[PDB]
């Protein structure tokens, strides 16, 4: 599937 | 996924029990969900369903979402202009009936449940316009 | 999945009924919420009074948050080592009330709604923990 059209910056890395 | 952000806007109002984005082309299934309705259950087969050539026989026989039975209440789905459809469940007892409005765009639909009570307009209106947009960009 | 990871972060261990990432800096909006509940309709002007320099005026006058009536219980949102503040909703008939607990890291608010019965302490906490993990990792 495809990206979304846009209707915020990236969040940082979560532990893992 | 992104589409994700679709969900959240249609059931922003507080008038929706879910919503859904769902492929009817070649991905044809369920891109994103409310968890834990009927909608993230939506099958490749209901989607023919709604979208195929016939538009007779879910009158008659009437069609399901996510297993869940339905009536098919109004077929604008190839309707310039409009290309929605209107449903509503079925009562298996027992519970409240929940509306429910399709929009199909060119590569998607788009699904929502009202909560009980909510009438079908407003629900058509919603699907409507996330559809128009989503043709509009492409989609 | 974006921010929407972190608001499952908050919902995972079953105590929440919603939560929500909120800018507070450039993007002064909500990022991600609970969809369909209270903290996806905070507004601009309703985080502003959560970060606001007035930190007296809603422990006489509540505030609102998506438009819902609370009142504020304890502020510590500028405590350098705490970050936190405790708000309850209001309850205009006797209909339970439920506690939000907010944490502040630098760009961002971590906001968290108890289901009915659970205490602040704990949903303090969680905010308090969410909020330095994302101060730890410059937001
Ligand atoms: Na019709």
């Amino acid at each position: 599937i495809p990206p979304p059209p846009p209707l915020i910056p990236p969040p940082p890395p979560l532990p893992g | 996924a992104g589409w994700q952000s679709y969900v959240d806007n249609l059931m922003c109002d507080g008038c929706c029990q879910e919503a859904a984005i769902v492929g009817y082309c070649d991905a044809k299934y369920v891109w994103a969900a409310t968890a834990g309705g009927v909608f993230q259950s939506i099958t490749p087969v209901e989607i023919d369903m709604i979208v195929g050539k016939d538009r007779e026989g879910f009158f008659t026989n009437g069609l399901t979402l996510g297993a869940k039975k339905c009536s098919v209440i109004r077929d604008s789905l190839y309707v310039d202009g409009d290309c929605t459809m209107d449903i509503r469940t079925k009562s298996q007892g027992g519970e409240p009936t929940y509306n429910v409005a399709v929009g199909r765009a060119g590569r998607v639909l788009v699904f929502v449940m009202g909560k009980e009570g909510v009438h079908g307009g407003g629900l058509n209106k919603k699907a409507y316009s996330m559809a128009k947009y989503l043709r509009d960009s492409g989609f």
